[PDB]
RNA sequence: AAACUCCAUAUAUAUAAUUUUAAUUAUAUAUAAUUUUAUAUUAUUUAUUAAUAUAAAGAAAGGAAUUAAGACAAAUCAUAAUGAUCCUUAUAAUAUGGGUAAUAGACGUGCUAUAAUAAAAUGAUAAUAAAAUUAUAUAAAAUAUAUUUAAUUAUAUUUAAUUAAUAAUAUAAAACAUUUUAAUUUUUAAUAUAUUUUUUUAUUAUAUAUUAAUAUGAAUUAUAAUCUGAAAUUCGAUUAUAUGAAA
């Protein structure tokens, strides 16, 4: 048989998906809010300085138009600034997809939850 | 920082004496590294092995 | 030569401040700044009145790096939780002594202006420190007085007394009789080889005619001392004195001065350091119960523990080293019972005011006009900026070309 | 074309002369014609095929 | 131009920069403390000088080792090298590196300054 | 509602290149703040979209 | 031979009494792709087909190892080993010092630099890593000196913890913000001025030289001190003051 279970949002209407960009790892927590984020505790503004980053986080929600319907607490480690804000914006795109499944494939086609192999190779 | 020296000095010579540590208040060499430094005599001395093989 | 009378030679910031880019902007008619009716300019963007202007550019309050140069003249919003939160603890708490802070770029700067607005309209005399680093930086002369016991500053003490009078009512200064018989060195360079001195009698002069001495920059310390203390004893105008970027003084304790023994001199060995630290600790007492001491942190400056200990948010730790530190300061905030105000950030319905105002400004790109729902922009800009922050908010819109 | 300004910020210089361009004054526009001319010359070697 | 002890300076330098460069044997360090006995403001420029601070500067810059002098021992202890027959003071001589440098390549610098009348 | 609205762009092709032709040693964050001071100053000369 | 494979990546199960915590992890096992599907078009050897586009599904996008033959009688007798030939009071063995570091020219490979899309300072409730190392050790915090309030840097004194998912080497750096920056009279200063005030304007002074080397650059060199070692002269490393070449 098959080892895949539904994915569904936990006692607290919480999403909780991982994601990973270079060496970067980051646990998102999505519930449903009015477009407040935290990262590590912080302010989106103050952990990331690039504005750059903080519109690849934001690039999910604007597929789904719903950058003003989820809270988003973010969690993320290693790697640098790129690394991290990239591999949050994988795993918001994975959490939403608990809150309406039917959004996978524009999800999918944006290209946000693919993840992005690339990593530092040494020269051979 | 508003500690008077004397008084953060006495604390350091009470702790050395009880923790058996050499207090050293004016910062004379002493050589106390060479006395406490590990002889690697033993492990230099049996590099090419032990001689005492059976020939 | 390579540089024409009209080309733009500086860099990106001097330019943007100076190249006077706000002549093209389009002229907007907005409410103008009153608290007396706040009600009617809650949550709204409004202008400064053309009294307010005048003072408010004598005064230092508007500074490079805050877009300005967007609009014809620098605008507002007239905030609930920043501004008219602040505006009325002022009116009524019986200290009014305090000291914004907040995240860098929230708008420290621009309620401070606010309550120099306010103060403007309410017949009061503003005495503004705009950037304290300039005498803290060792780049204007300094000299001992033995007198004072102070090194005393010439050539800032000379700007600065001009933006007291240049800044302020006329009418205010010159209702301050003086209290006391004053005498300096004549360095007016039209009877100065004829009058040794210029007296300035008790009842008959005011505290404009003090504000006007010109004297040598050796007796220079000892006007400002004069004119300090002309306005704090006498009771008839409230003296609001402000202090913005003052964590540039908490966490700079030695100037760059040097002695003649190469010692940097400690910042309230200064006469600047030592009156400033003066009135904010209490020891220069005001007989007008409106005096008000509003003080303004910059994000712009290291943080340390000295400013956190002072307001309470943190134990003292004793073995924190000098640098990160200074339990002087510490104690001067402490006597004078500074209390802190957190500037919050915006919310949305403030965004969403602040961004109606700039589609009207024209300074919104086709981007975020065009084949974009409103409702979307604002989302977008909520979150691009931290969720708040005035600062992101503007670059988000402006400054973001990606 | 931007880096004969005065100003030592590169910022500077590319605005003014992007602010010449949008206006309609540039000294590029030459360049441009003589690359076409000589195109135009040449439009018989051309090969189609 | 201010002329200090001969040597001209343009108006915009700053005095403890100038001091530093125009000045054998006056360095960074040595320029701040000459300021701050003078009573010179760190960032103050030679233009802003008057001459009675102009002849306190050289006041004290004539209390120090400068110029000839201070060359003067430089000169000194490399003749006394080659007089006691050292290594060091034969590689003077021959204008050659005197500290440890290889000779099969580079060394174009100790063939034009190393010698016993060192500049 | 999302069927009939097209995926946004997630960057603009333009901008994107000449950022990586000032672009040297991986500085990203210089290069873009060098286009888009001077974006800034096209707008308020000009005061059209740069 | 290809491959199968192992690695990476995605997911599942198991393990951890979630204080050896990184559960956002660790490492055993298994699964997955050499992607698949339909649709229109264009060619064909037109068929049970290719090249394209299009929609749909998917995390799926990268690597590895090894050799089959033969040639250069290409390198190595100096990693070690073998034949032949030569030395056997010496061509073997040990000690002290010296050399391998010499310096006309030439060549290869690097480092640093010749300034403003770029260098220098500062940023303490400490922006943000990975992979390694520590019983022939890694060395914390503190104190003292250079040295100044302190910080920073260097060394000394002392030797906490850890022989390690525990403690230490070690608060990554660039980034980003502020300040500064010769050439540059594009500056600074003195007065006056302003609804640009960290600033504008006006009038004076601010140099001369100058195709050029500065507040760029850091070679060379003097002096003092330090580190390792029994020993730093030929011939090591570091610091301070001074020197400041070429470019
Ligand atoms: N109430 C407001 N209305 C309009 N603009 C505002 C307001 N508050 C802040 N801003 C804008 O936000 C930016 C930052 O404002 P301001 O300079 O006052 O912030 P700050 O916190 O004092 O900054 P720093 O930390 O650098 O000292 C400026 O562009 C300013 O114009
Ligand atoms: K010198
Ligand atoms: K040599
Ligand atoms: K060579
Ligand atoms: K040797
Ligand atoms: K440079
Ligand atoms: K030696
Ligand atoms: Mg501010
Ligand atoms: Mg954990
Ligand atoms: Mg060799
Ligand atoms: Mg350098
Ligand atoms: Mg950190
Ligand atoms: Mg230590
Ligand atoms: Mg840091
Ligand atoms: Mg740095
Ligand atoms: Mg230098
Ligand atoms: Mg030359």
């Amino acid at each position: 048989s098959n080892n895949i279970k539904i994915k569904t949002l936990d006692e607290f209407g919480r999403s909780i998906a991982v994601g990973k960009r270079k060496s970067s790892t980051a646990k998102v927590f999505v519930v449903r809010g009015t477009g407040e984020i935290l990262v590590n505790g912080r302010q989106l503004n103050d952990y990331f300085l690039k504005m750059k980053d903080r519109e690849s986080i934001m690039y999910p929600l604007q597929v789904i138009e719903s950058v003003g319907k989820y809270n988003i607490f973010a969690t993320t480690s290693g790697g640098g600034p790129t690394g991290q804000a990239e591999s949050i914006m994988h795993a918001i795109a994975k959490a939403l997809v608990v809150f309406n499944p039917l959004l996978k494939s524009r999800l999918h086609k944006a290209g946000v939850l693919t993840r992005d192999y690339r990593h530092v190779e040494r020269k051979k | 920082m508003n500690v008077p020296k004397a008084r953060l000095l006495k604390v350091a010579e009470l702790s050395a004496k009880i923790f058996d540590q050499n207090f050293n208040p004016s910062g004379i060499r002493t050589g106390s590294k060479i006395l406490n430094e590990r002889l690697k005599g033993p492990s230099v001395a049996s590099y090419y092995g032990n001689p005492d093989i059976l020939k | 030569k390579r540089v024409t009378p009209g080309s733009l030679y500086k860099n990106w910031t001097n330019t943007t401040h100076t190249a006077q880019l706000q002549q093209t902007a389009v002229p907007l008619a907005l409410p103008i700044f009153n608290f007396d009716d706040i009600s009617k300019t809650l949550n709204k963007v409004v202008s400064y009145s053309n009294k307010q202007y005048k003072s408010l550019h004598h005064l230092g309050s508007f500074k490079k790096s805050q877009f300005n140069e967007l609009f014809q003249k620098p605008v507002c919003l007239v905030r609930e939780d920043a501004t008219n939160s602040f505006l009325k603890k002022l009116v009524s708490h019986p200290v009014k002594k305090f000291i914004i802070t907040g995240e860098p770029g929230v708008g420290k700067t621009v309620l401070l202006s606010q309550a120099h607005a306010y103060a403007v309209d309410s017949k009061q005399i503003i005495i503004n420190i705009s950037y304290p680093e300039l005498f803290l930086n060792g780049r204007n002369d300094f000299s001992y007085d033995d007198d004072l016991k102070l090194f005393i500053q010439p050539m800032y003490l000379k700007k600065l007394i001009r933006k007291i009078l240049k800044a302020n009512d006329p009418a205010l200064l010159k209702s301050i009789e003086l209290s006391k018989d004053y005498k300096f060195s004549n360095a007016n360079p039209k009877n100065a080889s004829v009058k040794p001195f210029v007296t300035l009698n008790k009842t008959k002069n005011t505290v404009l005619d003090l504000l006007s001495v010109m004297t040598h920059p050796h007796n220079r310390g000892k006007l400002m001392k004069a004119i300090i203390d002309e306005l704090s004893v006498q009771s008839k105008v409230p003296i609001m004195f402000t202090v913005d970027n003052f964590s540039k003084v908490l966490t700079t304790a030695y100037s760059a001065y040097r002695n003649t023994e190469n010692k940097q001199i400690y910042s309230l060995d200064l006469q600047m350091g030592k009156l400033m630290m003066d009135i904010i600790s209490g020891e220069t007492k005001f007989a007008n119960g409106e005096s008000s001491t509003i003080l303004a942190i910059s994000g712009v400056d290291r943080t340390n523990k000295t400013l956190p200990v002072a307001l309470g948010k943190i134990p003292v730790d004793p073995y924190v080293t000098r640098y990160h530190y200074e339990p002087k300061f510490v104690e001067l905030l402490q006597k004078g019972n500074v209390t802190e105000f957190e500037v919050p950030k915006l919310n949305k319905q403030e965004v969403n005011e602040l961004i109606d105002y700039y589609k009207q400004s024209n300074v919104l790109l086709d981007k975020d006009i065009t084949g974009k729902k409103w409702e979307n922009l604002i989302d977008e800009k909520y979150f691009l900026s931290g969720n708040g922050n005035p600062r992101e908010l503007l670059k988000s819109l402006v400054l973001s070309h990606r | 074309s931007a880096n004969q300004r005065v100003s030592s910020d590169f910022a500077v210089r590319l605005g003014e002369e992007l602010t010449a361009i949008a206006k309609g004054t540039s000294s590029a526009f030459e360049k441009r014609d003589q690359i076409h001319k000589t195109a135009i010359a040449h439009r018989a070697y051309i090969q189609l095929k | 131009v201010v002329h200090i002890l001969g040597k001209g300076f343009k108006g915009k330098e700053v005095i403890k920069i100038a001091l530093a460069s125009k000045f054998y044997g006056i360095g960074k360090t040595t320029a701040e403390k000459i300021c701050s006995k003078l009573g010179l403001y760190p960032w103050m420029r030679m233009h802003q000088l008057s001459e009675p601070q102009i002849m306190s500067i050289a006041s004290e810059l004539s209390t120090m080792t400068i110029e000839g002098d201070a060359r003067a021992i430089v000169k000194d202890n490399i003749a006394l090298k080659r007089k006691i027959g050292s290594y060091s003071g034969m590689r003077h001589t021959l204008h050659l590196p005197v500290r440890g440098q290889h000779t099969r390549n580079n060394a174009k610098t100790a063939r034009k300054l190393n010698k016993i009348d060192r500049r | 509602a999302l069927k009939s609205v097209p995926i946004p762009p997630r960057k603009n092709a333009t901008l994107d290149h000449i950022t990586n032709m000032i672009m040297r040693h991986g500085k990203k964050e210089k290069a873009q703040t060098i286009l888009s001071r001077a974006l800034y100053l096209v707008y308020c000369q000009t005061r059209q979209d740069p």
